[PDB]
RNA sequence: AUACUUACCUUAAGAUAUCAGAGGAAAGUCCUACUGAUCAAACAUGCGCUUCCAAUAGUAGAAGGACGUUAAGCAUUUAUCAUUGAACUAUAAUUGUUCAUUGAAGUCAUUGAUGCAAACUCCUUGGUCACACACACAUACGGCGCGGAAGGCGUG
RNA sequence: UGGUAUGUUC
């Protein structure tokens, strides 16, 4: 997967993160939203850590690596910005950039419409 | 005077960012932000072993890099190579620079000489 | 009718009963002594000041403590 | 001068904290460092991974953050018995602010 | 900014732990903005000694502050 | 009655020990000037790891953050 | 900000959060603030090594959060949405 | 008032005989402050108040050197307040007497008797209605210890 | 500001008391409820497709379908579907709504059953259905509702219903 | 979830029912009392003795901070003008061409045209008092009228007059500009 | 819906690209449907740009899952502390061993946990597009069908 | 010159 190189963190909104914390855990789920102080809201974020018994095969010297990962299964999180250390993207959204486009247009539409029934209601 | 105004002016370059874990980050330096936000792109994240024997490193930061996804499951040492990360600003503990730049162009704060211009 | 803990420190201040001071742990030591002033930040001076290892130890005379290191004052 | 230090920073204006700030660097604590880049003279800083850097001061900060020139990072690693001096050379750095325990100014 | 809402623990027997081992029990005069709080009649829960006959524990410290009474 | 910022203007130009919290380290040496953060400048400084003195250090910034206490010193 | 909105949303659903320490706790979220210092009510704790107990109440400071789990029907709350129109505020 | 250390200032600022200092606030609740913060606001107490010179009267009144000219200073405070309270709350049973409406005069304002008891249990517990059932007992009180 | 997305209304400046009134107000709590209803209904009911990518049939397979028939097709007309989906969705919200309770029922004069089965004596959840009542401002409604409210107490011995026999049970 | 202690009905909170519960996972970390950066931070005075020989044996000398030279030459020119400005205030008794009759008379004007000529000026301080004398400031460097002219007249209740009216008016039309009117003040 | 009653509130400031040049209200300020250069955003628009887009001539396969089964798989390893009495070995206050008694805590698990590995079953996802069933290629390979996805770069 | 909230009357 290749990423625009000027996109920053608010571009990346549905995207799906790869967030890395303090104590070697990474949060693995669709970005929702963020803050000031980088606190995310994840939407089906998974926790990740490799265990002390697994650890040690990442030590440099088979071929490849096999390591076996706890994991939990955590859904709809904020995460504090506090502990993240740094964040990385793992897959495109589900809706491409043109269907995207498509979507935001219809609903600036429906919303706009409403706030005019809103305001026509309030006067009668 | 801040020197992020200074780190931001760079934005183009090969840096490498030296973190407090003991990782360091090697790579194209996108934007920073007034926090100090660092977004590398094309970068090559790396675990300095340390050279003896029965020393053995930061275990946190061996599990933090392979967790990344980018770490090559052939290698032999902990390098990972991933387009585009993202570092809060925190963690960094120094940043070493390019050797070709000229610290005189590029440490004249404008706003400084404004105000000492204007007064 | 609540006691907010600027009262008590000031309480401490004005009584000079004496303080054992717990700092945070790791560097293993705690402070006994009387409290002259403090902060706004909790930073204090400490008038016959004596550092204890964790009842034997050493004395200090009169120190500007540091509010950041200050986990317990207690009595 | 003493009436902007002792008052607090919410009540100053625009003026007299870009003033507070020109002050404490030239009459302050971090006076030492502004002479060590003017004097072109060495420092020796302390990190808080125990690392010592020897180099000099292109630009400073509020933060005790700054740019070097010739750095030169010592360090030492030990396991038992065992202790290795190693030592690097970085031509340009810049430093983060937090990590820095004492300066001192080389005569 | 926002003083915390601790206005339902006042003079009630409470349990926080200080750093993230000590354990300490008292009864809670007041609370700060920091999160400081006073409780008198401390002790450290291990046999278990007291501490004194009027505590400030540093909010910075604390995390947790249970509340071993009816609230 | 003497609080923590006079204490400091008090010390000014004069001999002060100060901890650092960390290896019990110690610089004893006179107070050339503080900050509002308490950053402390010590002119003709000698170093104490422990009670065992390494040597004599020219002038040290002292970073606001690592100071365990600063007292007077005889 | 949205995410600590979002913690706000959540008062009286069951959350679960895991504080820095590394303890568990899952109960209602009776009040949270700004600060995110939050108390749960009727909630089952976790120990860091594993030994889980029954707390009536809760008061942990935000400073030591990890993160928060909040029910999942909350991801269709309505300061998700980007197009948004505002009824023009009265004075 | 912005950051959480720069509002702590202000509170040691303030804990660090009576030209300077106001006696309404050192007696017990300066009638200034009660209602200051809802409609009925006079405005800002113009004598200064802290919160020493309250821990340096509890000291006083401890050790038993009470000194009661101070007390009816404060007493000259609440005859002002009660007087024209009093003034007012007979404008308003003239207004009742010239659908159930009655009128509380321990609030100084209307209620009506068809309202249940939780309703007015919450205006019963209102910043008026407590600023002023603290200023009348402590003026009854203080008129029982003159008699 | 702080304006409420659920109740589309902007408020003057949010102080804690006055933010804390309006989320427990009335006429928001009705709209909040309306809001999560509506949404839960539409994941529920949202009726859109996969994308289907259709596979051009071998002829090998091609054979094998001509052999076997042509398979009529029921289908329903437009008022008789309009009908049959109404009742459908009805079927599938009661049978959400069925909960078995009848072991409640055959334990009612049990010694200990105040204690375990009347849900406000419990140790467990006894504090919190005591604070989960209301304010319960408005009496009008309860003086409305005539019924005797008929609590069990906790302290009920077995002493009370000898012979729960003697005409006071019902059959199953 | 027998109970609820949200303002909702049941039917709502029923829709908020959370995931099932964490599972449990021991830690990689350090716990809480045992975390701190590094202790025994060595002494930093070893190095003053014998690394500082060989850093300063390799670079003697430190590379010349040319970000200040622009701010000191910024300063230095904002003093260099400064003393030129006391230069040209150092070169009124003296002055000698404005050294006509008493300063009482002489009104001045200001941003009148450097293209205007003396004797239609003159005849517009002739519209309020007879004119006694009448010079242009034109710059000692080249003869560009500097646009500023000193009117002595016979009378000073006429000037006062002329220096109300042509200044007071928005600055008198010029040939091709507005010319304030006021006194010497020299 | 109105109205009335109360109760709770009625605010951090400032700013809107930069540098240089000409003009207007000696130092600086402000402004210019002024003028250059740089930057950023949107929208069009291109590159012989780079990567990816599933059998039907067949019963497949690729990517990612399983909080799936075989499964008690196969191999290791774990299941309290203090007091008192009794026998007991012994260089020994009785250190070791066994039985009972009082007190103190005590996540569930032992069909668990941890290490290793394999088979099987199943879910989601995709152009299951068009023309072809073809003798190519050293400058190594017409990248010379229409679309789509994602980036890189350029112009307006 | 306001907002939200509360409950009564019609
Ligand atoms: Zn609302």
């Amino acid at each position: 997967i290749q990423v625009a190189h000027s996109s920053r963190l608010a571009n990346l909104i549905d995207y799906k993160l790869r967030v890395l914390t303090q104590d070697g855990r990474v949060y693995i789920g669709q970005l929702m939203a963020f803050d000031k102080h980088m606190n995310l809201v994840l939407n089906e974020c998974i926790e990740e850590r490799v265990p002390k018994t697994q650890l040690d095969k990442l030590r440099p010297r088979g071929t490849t690596l096999n390591i076996k990962v706890e994991k939990r299964v955590l859904g709809l999180t904020i995460l504090r910005g506090e502990q993240i250390l740094s964040t990385v993207v793992e897959d495109k959204p589900l809706l491409s950039k043109k269907e995207r486009l498509v979507r935001d247009k219809k609903e600036k539409k429906q919303a706009q419409k409403q706030t005019k029934l809103r305001k026509e209601k309030e006067k009668k | 005077m801040k020197l992020v105004n200074f780190l931001k002016k760079l934005r183009n370059e090969q840096v490498t960012i030296e973190l407090k874990n003991g990782t360091t980050v090697w790579g194209t330096l996108q934007s920073v932000s007034p926090q100090m936000n660092a977004i590398l792109t094309d970068v090559k994240l790396t675990l300095p072993q340390p050279r003896l024997n029965k020393l053995n490193s930061n275990g946190i930061a061996m599990a933090s890099l392979y967790l990344t996804g980018g770490q090559q499951p052939t290698a032999s040492d902990n390098i990972a190579s991933l387009q585009y990360i993202n570092i809060r600003g925190n963690t960094i503990r120094q940043i070493i620079l390019p050797d070709s730049l000229n610290l005189d162009s590029l440490l004249v704060d404008q706003k400084q000489l404004n105000s000492l211009r204007r007064s | 009718a609540m006691v907010p803990p600027i009262n008590c420190i000031f309480n401490f201040l004005q009584q000079q009963t004496p303080v054992t001071i717990w700092l945070f742990e790791q560097i293993g030591i705690r402070i006994k002594g009387k409290i002259v002033g403090f902060d706004e930040f909790m930073n204090v001076v400490i008038d016959e000041a004596v550092e204890i290892p964790v009842e034997k130890g050493t004395p200090l005379g009169k120190i500007l403590l540091k509010g950041d290191n200050i986990t317990l004052i207690t009595s | 001068s003493s009436q902007i230090i002792d008052r607090p920073k919410h009540e100053l204006s625009r003026a007299e904290l870009e003033e507070l700030e020109e002050f404490e660097f030239k009459h302050g604590p971090m006076s030492l460092i502004n002479d060590a880049m003017v004097t072109r003279t060495p420092v020796i800083i302390s990190l808080r991974n125990n690392h010592k850097i020897i180099a000099r001061v292109k630009a400073f900060d509020r933060h005790c953050n700054m740019v070097l020139e010739n750095v030169k990072e010592l360090w030492t690693e030990k396991k038992g018995k065992n202790v290795i001096n190693r030592e690097r050379f970085i031509s340009k750095l810049f430093l983060r602010g937090d990590s820095v325990i004492v300066v001192l100014k080389t005569p | 900014v926002s003083t915390p809402e601790l206005k339902k623990y006042m003079d009630k027997k409470i349990l926080l732990n200080i750093n993230g081992s000590r354990k300490v029990a008292g009864i809670l005069r007041g609370y700060d903005i920091f999160l400081n709080v006073v409780l008198d009649d401390a002790m450290e829960i291990n046999n278990n000694h007291q501490l004194g006959l009027q505590t400030v524990i540093r909010g910075n410290s604390i995390i947790s502050l249970e509340a071993l009474d009816a609230i | 009655p003497v609080n923590p910022k006079p204490f400091l203007k008090g010390l000014v130009n004069h001999r002060v020990g100060v901890k650092l919290k960390f290896n019990s380290t110690e610089y004893r040496g006179t107070l050339v000037s503080t900050d509002n953060y308490f950053n402390l400048q010590l002119n003709e400084a000698e170093e104490f790891v422990a009670g065992v003195s390494h040597g004599t250090l020219g002038e040290i910034f002292i970073r606001c953050n690592n100071v365990l206490y600063i007292r007077e010193l005889p | 900000g949205i995410p600590v909105k979002l913690l706000n949303e959540a008062q009286g659903h069951i959350v679960s959060l895991e504080l820095t320490t590394g303890a568990t706790y899952r109960g209602k979220l009776v009040e949270s603030e700004d600060s995110m210092n939050v108390q749960l009510r009727d909630v089952i704790a976790t120990e860091p090594q594993g030994a889980v107990t029954h707390m009536d109440q809760i008061f942990v400071r935000g400073s030591q959060i990890k993160f928060i789990v909040v029910p999942d029907l909350l991801k269709n709350a309505p300061l998700f949405k980007k197009n948004s129109s505002r009824p023009m505020p009265p004075i | 008032m912005s950051t959480p250390a720069a509002e702590q200032r202000k509170l040691v600022e303030q804990l660090m005989h009576d030209p300077k200092i106001c006696k309404s606030y050192l007696v017990g609740e300066c009638p200034y402050d009660l209602f200051q913060g809802t409609k009925q606001s006079l405005g800002k107490c113009p004598q200064m108040h802290l919160t020493k010179h309250k821990i340096q009267y509890e000291r006083e009144v401890k050790q038993g050197k009470t000194f009661p000219e101070f007390e009816r200073e404060y007493l000259a405070i609440l005859s002002r307040f009660v007087n024209e309270c009093n003034g007012q709350i007979s404008v308003a049973l003239q207004n009742l007497k010239h659908q159930k409406l009655q009128v509380c005069e321990v609030c100084g304002a209307y209620l009506s008797r068809l309202d249940t008891d939780r309703r007015l249990a919450d205006h019963f517990l209102g910043k008026i209605h407590l600023g002023y059932v603290k200023m009348r007992e402590d003026y009854d009180r203080l008129m029982k210890n003159n008699r | 500001r702080y304006y409420c997305e659920y109740c589309h209304s902007y408020l003057t400046h949010d102080t804690l008391s006055v933010r804390k009134s309006h989320l427990v107000g009335k006429n928001h709590l009705r709209i909040t409820a309306d809001y999560y209803r509506n949404k839960a209904r539409d994941i529920i009911n949202k009726h859109n497709h996969k994308r289907r990518h259709i596979g051009k049939r071998g002829r090998k397979e091609r054979e094998n379908s001509s052999q076997n028939e042509t398979l009529k097709v029921t289908c329903l007309s437009n008022k008789e579907k309009r009908h049959i989906m109404h009742v459908k969705k009805m079927n599938q919200k009661e049978l959400a709504q069925t909960s078995i309770d009848t072991l409640k029922l055959l334990y009612d004069g049990s010694p200990g059953y105040s204690k375990v089965f009347v849900d406000a004596n419990r140790f467990d959840i006894g504090d919190l259905v005591k604070a989960s009542k209301l304010p319960q401002r408005a009496n009008e409604k309860s003086a409305h509702h005539s019924f005797k409210q008929t609590s069990r107490s906790r302290d009920e011995t077995c002493e009370s219903n000898p012979f729960p026999r003697l005409n006071n049970p019902k059959k199953l | 979830m027998n109970y609820n202690l949200s303002k909702y009905p049941d039917d709502v909170s029923r829709l908020f029912k959370p995931r099932p519960p964490l599972s449990y996972k021991r830690p990689t970390d350090y716990p809480y009392a045992k975390r701190q950066t590094n202790p025994n931070i060595t002494g930093v005075a070893n190095l003053l003795s014998t690394s500082l020989k060989h850093y300063m044996e390799e670079f003697p000398e430190g590379s010349p901070n040319n970000h200040l030279q622009r701010y000191e030459d910024i300063k230095l020119s904002k003093i260099k003008n400064a003393q030129l400005l006391d230069r040209r205030l150092q070169n009124p008794n003296v002055d000698p061409h404005i050294k006509d009759t008493d300063p009482y008379r002489t009104i001045f004007i200001g941003r009148l045209p450097y293209d205007l000529d003396e004797i239609e000026l003159q005849k517009y301080f002739v519209k309020f008092g007879e004119i006694e004398k009448i010079r242009i400031v034109k710059d000692k460097i080249t003869q560009k009228s500097k646009g500023y002219a000193f009117i002595v007249f016979k009378d000073p209740i006429s000037s006062k007059m002329a220096f109300k009216e042509i200044g007071v008016h928005r600055g008198i039309q010029i040939k091709d500009r507005i010319c304030i009117v006021d006194i010497e003040r020299g």
